């Protein structure tokens, strides 16, 4: 929630 | 004792750590240049540094063997935990006891005591950081283990705010399994003597300086002033 970045690293 | 698919997840780890850690150090370049004279001056090397750090970290979970089955969610959380932990661990390897420094291929890029403090951090964390590092690098692990480690590091079933802990923990249960099987068969004494007990103290370790770090970070962001040196990812995995 509130992770986008971390979201798109994890593909 | 090494079943096939224990030696094959043994495997899978060292393929994923020797692609997300370039023991040339050679993307250190693109940090921001460190400062050593000057309050935080060594903080936007350093930010970048665990900015970067962090990326390899995520790329080395994925390829954990059953990381990919648990919901994004629970890998959101078990990242954004452990990612401070895996970094700290990770660190190890450029870690040396010549001086207890990071030593991570030229004098530029060779962090201690003082640099860190300039990173914003007291003695509070920074002392028992370098007897985790000290304590650490004397068991003398194989990669093999170093790497297996790191693994059970990120799935842990402990973690706040996880939902599948039952996955999580048969996870983590399946890479216990494989560490202590080859610590049987591949470690020789007595080297291995309580190897495993040991590893799983660094654990918890890593915890309470997880719990430390935390607090000094908080400290740290408070002042927008110093947030702004961050970085976006940063920010986003250690809190906003
Ligand atoms: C700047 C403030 C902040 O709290 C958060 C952004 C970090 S400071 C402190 C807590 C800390 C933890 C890991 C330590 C260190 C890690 C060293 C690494 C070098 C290398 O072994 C490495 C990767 C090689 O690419 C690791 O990922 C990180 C040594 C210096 C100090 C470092 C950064």
């Amino acid at each position: 929630k509130n992770h986008p970045m971390l979201m798109n690293l994890l593909k | 004792k090494l079943s096939e698919e224990q030696q094959h997840i043994i495997a899978i780890l060292l393929d994923a750590h020797h692609k997300t850690y370039d023991p040339t150090y050679a993307d250190f370049r693109d940090f921001r240049p460190p400062v050593r004279m000057s309050p935080l001056s060594m903080l936007p090397h350093l930010a970048d540094l665990v900015s970067y750090s962090i990326q390899k970290v995520i790329g080395f979970a994925k390829m954990i063997p059953g990381f990919r089955d648990l919901t994004s969610d629970d890998q959101i959380v078990l990242l954004k935990s452990s990612a401070i932990e895996v970094i700290m661990l990770r660190s190890n390897q450029s870690f040396t006891m010549d001086d207890m420094s990071w030593d991570c291929g030229s004098q530029d890029y060779k962090y201690d005591v003082t640099d860190v403090s300039k990173a914003g951090h007291t003695l509070e964390l920074i002392e028992p950081l370098i007897k985790f590092q000290v304590g650490l690098k004397k068991l003398n692990l194989h990669e093999e283990e170093h790497v297996l480690l790191m693994a059970i590091c990120i799935v842990s079933p402990d973690r706040p705010g996880v939902q599948d802990a039952k996955l999580v923990e048969a996870i983590q249960d399946r890479l216990s399994n494989t560490l202590q099987t080859y610590i049987r068969c591949r470690h020789p004494p007595p080297g291995s003597h309580q190897l495993y007990a040991k590893m799983i103290q660094k654990l918890a370790d890593l915890r309470s300086l997880n719990e430390e770090h935390s607090k000094q970070y908080r400290s740290l962001s408070f002042q927008p002033e110093n947030s702004m040196k961050l970085t976006p990812l940063v920010l986003e995995v250690f809190g906003n």
